[PDB]
């Protein structure tokens, strides 16, 4: 029957269009993925690349802080040594053949700062030396505080002194600057 | 009269069309599976990437310390030595200020 023959070819020709519809609707699915994956893995390469350099920045920034400390660590080992030698130098002064000469220098120097003045102080490390302006001036030498000289004036008043080590903490603290340049010039 | 002819042929066609639509829809259910597989295994590739991103980072950051620290050991010493030489004078200056 040729009439239904045409119904076959027609229906069958419809089959051929359904399958093709599917194929393209599959190919687009296949290609939807190909892009979908490409677009995420690109995005996860990005995030990791930052997770690299910015990590390395904080690593590089660390090393400079270890080098900076390292250097500051070294300068302290030096600067403290220069401190000891100034102290050692001030502590080896008494047994040197130049110590009595210095004695009344600071004794007189303070004596000027206290114009009134009743008496003065000092160790047997020094005091005995005070005979020069012990004969002259006031003549009061009584007390014991061993590196430095003090004074008491206005009968009592505020008893002003002058410690030899108090000169260091001032003068060291001041031109600790001229010293650091002199060192690393 | 034959009725069946026109009423049976009318079935085979309908059930071949039925059969067409499904086997069609499977090819999509097939590609839908591949659509997952291609994503799952893309999740994998990137996972393997992280490895290198953390690992190469390890090896270089571990190396970066070596190079920086051994420059810390080097530069710190070379600043001691700079002082060492000129050191007598530092005291010479400090001692002179306090003396008078």
């Amino acid at each position: 029957s040729k009439l239904e023959a045409i119904l076959s070819q027609e229906v069958e020709a419809e089959i051929q269009a359904l399958l093709q519809e599917a194929e393209a609707k599959a190919e687009a699915v296949k290609r939807e993925a190909e892009e979908k994956a490409k677009a995420l893995l690109q995005a996860r390469e990005r995030a990791l690349e930052a997770q690299y350099r910015a990590a390395l920045r904080r690593a590089e920034s660390a090393g400079e802080l270890l080098v900076a400390t390292a250097r500051t660590q070294a300068r302290g080992e030096v600067l403290e040594e220069v401190r000891r030698r100034v102290r050692e130098a001030l502590e080896a002064l008494p047994q040197k053949p130049e110590w009595p000469e210095v004695v009344r220098k600071l004794a007189l120097e303070a004596l000027e700062a206290l114009p009134g003045a009743k008496a003065l102080v000092a160790n047997p490390e020094d005091l005995p030396h005070l005979e020069a302006m012990a004969r002259e001036r006031g003549v009061e030498l009584q007390a014991e505080p061993r590196l430095g000289v003090r004074a008491v004036g206005a009968e009592g008043k505020t008893q002003v002194e002058n410690s030899l080590l108090a000169r260091m903490d001032r003068a060291w603290d001041a031109m600790s600057s001229k010293v650091a340049q002199a060192l690393w010039g | 009269g034959l009725i069946k002819s026109l009423a049976e042929k009318e079935k085979q066609l309908l059930e071949r069309l039925e059969a067409a639509k499904k086997e069609a829809e499977e090819r999509v259910k097939r590609a839908e599976a591949e659509a997952k597989a291609l994503l799952e295994e893309a999740e994998a590739k990137a996972k393997a990437l992280e490895a290198q991103y953390r690992e190469r980072e390890r090896a270089e950051t571990e190396a970066l310390l070596a190079r920086y620290r051994e420059r810390a050991e080097a530069e710190a010493k070379a600043v001691r030595e700079k002082a060492m030489a000129r050191l007598d004078e530092a005291v010479a200056l400090v001692l002179k200020e306090v003396l008078p």
